[PDB]
């Protein structure tokens, strides 16, 4: 589910 | 027109069955050399082989250097020159060790604005240079064969 | 064994009188360190430099930490800035462990864009436009390799520092040869792109490509067919700002799925030169390639990591026009090339010349075709390339290369070199580099084509010489001259007296060290230093300038 390294974590939770 | 189709193989007949040795058997240069040898119809034996009297190709040092070939009027780099040099040896069983070498030049323009992209470019360039290093060493095999005779 | 080294001194025009006071430290057989106070007078302080070299199971590495607590010149040129300290951190580490685990580290961080111009060039260069920060851990075996990597960059350009970083990147390859007649290969990638800006696009990309190729070879001919299937998925976020300014709209999800068909063929004709030379063999190698890639609209994707590649003779047969995986242009083209090789009596290749061209049937489109070509030619014979290499004797040789573009209607790039080298201490070399202003306008960013320091192109002539005297001295010189500007770019001189117990070296260099934005001329930096140490050192001195010497044979 969580792809924490390979995902949009800078602006994604906006 | 004296041009005739080649009747001999790129790799000499004596070196059709050979051993490949290196400290980096799993590196990109070893992969490139192995591909070039398997294309030229060369059968590669393991170094442990009890089968003696087969020649040995030992890959050695590989060094890649990125230098500044030219600069702009402000002194910033314009062209980056990638130079790859590879040293290797060929042992003919019972006769002698013959050293061989390969050197590949390439260049690419620098672009700080697209720095990441340029990095990828550099990677691709390096991946090509290994291939150029693999075809060069093979083209030097007949020189070894004539030297042995 | 741990003690003070012999001191070193220099007189520059940016730090004036300089003084090194090195202190070695053998900590262990595998670790050593050196602490160097570097007093600089114009900046009126001491830069503490610390080097630490280590050999370990993981590999070999060097760490450098340079810290100048306060600076007067930087304070004067930045009166309103918070602090005037300067610092550099460098970390290089390469190594392979148990023949499978590959560890690579190349980290460089500086406090300000002007660091390299203002201080020594051991691991940096005033010519650098940016600093790199890469980490890589990989696992490689014979038919598999994987790698997790981080890429970051610190651009020194004030106009636009903004750069994209591939903080996570995964590169999985698998090879399965001898699958019947065919040979198979698979490549996978997962990357997350982040920008330093808070208003630039951010994306995660997942890429997969299978590859199947049939090689068939004879003693004279080689024909290889190849089929690839590229599949890419983009998830892009933080795209409001881009769409509020540009008419092209970026999509949040993009799927690009294209095949690639490639055919390569090459022949080997041979003849025996008789009148020209006895027992000399000439080889004529024709090579042809057809490439087909269909067109997809990439306007919904920002160009994160795709840049136009140079097209040398070897690059003519490369299937890609851009790098990375963002801009994959359509392809309907045939490339033809010929190589002639000369082999002497000892079967040693003494000469080779190459020439080739690319002929397009359809325009290479990518959806975001904004390249400023000088003319509107889209199909036909568009790109030409050529190379030559001649080994005249044991001590003499020359090289050359040229690339021509009809879209630029000009020779894009050229190079030439000719070298006389008896040995490491005695050699002479002459080289030339060219790059048309049209090529600069087409490939480099827009502000390059308008700025005076970039818009003119490249036309550079270099001469390098090294002559020993009485097998104890070694006079080394180099001169680089820009013929458009009719101005020196880099010049150096050096003398080394190498005895059995000491080797004194004195050097001088004048180099381009920046642009002045007000008087519209270049800033030159001069440096004269002496170095005592407890070969004649020719190669070390040849590599000391910003345009280092390279062996051309
Ligand atoms: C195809 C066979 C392979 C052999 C390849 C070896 C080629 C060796 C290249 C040596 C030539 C380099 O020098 C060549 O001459 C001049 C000198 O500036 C350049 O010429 C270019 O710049 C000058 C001014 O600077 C202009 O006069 C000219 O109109 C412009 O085209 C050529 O574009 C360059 O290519
Ligand atoms: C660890 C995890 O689950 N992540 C996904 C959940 N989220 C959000 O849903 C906003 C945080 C942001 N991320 C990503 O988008 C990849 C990473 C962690």
């Amino acid at each position: 589910a969580c792809f924490w390294p390979f995902c949009n974590w800078k602006h994604g939770c906006a | 027109c004296g041009w005739h189709l080649r009747d001999t193989t790129q790799v000499p007949s004596t070196m059709k069955v050979m051993i490949l040795d290196s400290g980096d058997p799993n590196g990109p240069l070893s992969r490139a050399v192995r591909n070039q040898l398997r294309l030229n119809g060369v059968e590669l034996l393991d170094k442990e082989t009890t089968r003696k009297d087969v020649p040995s190709l030992r890959l050695g040092k590989v060094s890649i250097a990125k230098d500044t070939a030219s600069v702009f009027r402000n002194g910033q780099t314009a062209e980056y020159q990638m130079i790859m040099t590879v040293n290797a040896t060929v042992l003919i069983p019972g006769r002698d060790i013959y050293p061989i070498s390969a050197k590949v030049f390439r260049s690419f323009f620098d672009n700080p604005q697209m720095a990441l992209a340029k990095d990828n470019e550099q990677d691709m360039i390096v991946k090509e240079m290994y291939d150029r290093a693999a075809e060069q060493l093979i083209r030097k095999l007949p020189s070894i064969r004539a030297a042995d005779i | 064994r741990s003690g003070f080294l012999i001191p070193n001194a220099k007189y520059t025009t940016t730090n004036y009188f300089e003084f090194y006071l090195p202190y070695y430290w053998n900590i262990a057989p595998n670790m050593d360190a050196t602490i160097t106070p570097h007093y600089m007078h114009r900046r009126g302080n001491i830069m503490w430099e610390n080097e630490f070299r280590y050999l370990s199971q993981a590999g070999a590495g060097l760490m450098e930490l340079d810290y100048l607590p306060s600076d007067k010149v930087y304070e004067d040129e930045h009166p309103n800035d918070d602090s005037s300290r300067r610092w550099l951190f460098y970390w290089n580490h390469s190594g392979v462990m148990d023949q499978v685990w590959r560890f690579n580290v190349d980290y460089t961080k500086v406090s300000d864009p002007s660091y390299f111009n203002d201080f020594d060039n051991k691991y940096g260069s005033s010519t650098d436009g940016y600093a790199t920060q890469k980490f890589s851990v990989g696992y490689a075996v014979q038919n598999f390799n994987a790698t997790v990597s981080t890429k970051q960059f610190q651009v020194f350009s004030e106009q636009n520092t903004s750069s994209y970083s591939a903080e996570p990147q995964l590169d999985v390859n698998y090879y399965q040869n001898d699958v019947g007649p065919f040979d198979t290969r698979i490549y996978g990638q997962a990357v997350h792109f982040v920008n330093t800006r808070d208003d630039m696009p951010e994306a995660t990309r997942v890429h997969l490509e299978p590859t199947i190729n049939l090689p068939l070879s004879n003693n004279w001919g080689s024909i290889n067919t190849e089929a690839k299937f590229l599949a890419t998925h983009y998830q892009q976020t933080n795209l409001d700002w881009y769409n509020s300014r540009n008419t092209t709209k970026l999509d949040e999800s993009v799927n690009r799925v294209m095949p690639q068909f490639k055919v390569d063929g090459k022949m080997v004709f041979e003849r025996d030169m008789e009148m020209l030379a006895p027992g000399y063999t000439q080889t004529l190698e024709p090579r042809a390639q057809y490439l087909y890639v269909p067109y997809r609209d990439q306007s919904d994707i920002y160009n994160y990591d795709s840049s136009l590649l140079q097209s040398d003779y070897s690059g003519l047969f490369r299937d890609r026009t851009y790098g990375g995986l963002d801009r994959i242009a359509s392809a309907n083209q045939v490339t033809t090339g010929v190589t002639s090789r000369i082999y002497d009596d000892a079967a040693v290749e003494r000469f080779n010349i190459s020439v080739g061209q690319i002929y397009y049937f359809t325009e290479s489109r990518t959806g975001d075709d904004n390249i400023t070509w000088e003319n509107d030619d889209k199909t036909g014979s568009l790109v030409w390339a050529g190379d030559t290499y001649w080994r005249i004797s044991e001590r003499w040789g020359l090289r050359g290369g040229i690339q021509y573009d009809t879209r630029l209607d000009n020779v894009a790039t050229s190079n030439s070199s000719i070298e006389y080298r008896r040995d490491e201490d005695r050699l002479v070399q002459l080289n030339y580099h060219y790059a048309s202003p049209e090529y600069i306008q087409a490939t480099l960013p827009k502000y390059y084509s308008t700025a005076e320091q970039y818009k003119n192109g490249i036309s550079q002539v270099g001469a390098v010489a090294s002559r020993p005297i009485a097998d104890r001295w070694s006079i080394v010189g180099a001169y680089y001259y820009d013929t458009n500007a009719n101005k020196q770019a880099d010049s150096m001189l050096g003398v080394q007296y190498s005895s059995c117990c000491y080797a004194i070296r004195v050097g001088y260099e004048r180099k381009l060290n920046g642009w002045d934005n007000d008087k519209q001329h270049a800033v030159y930096d001069n440096a004269i230093g002496f170095n005592i140490e407890l070969g004649l050192g020719t190669q070390e001195m040849l590599r000391s300038n910003i345009l280092p010497y390279q062996n051309t044979l």
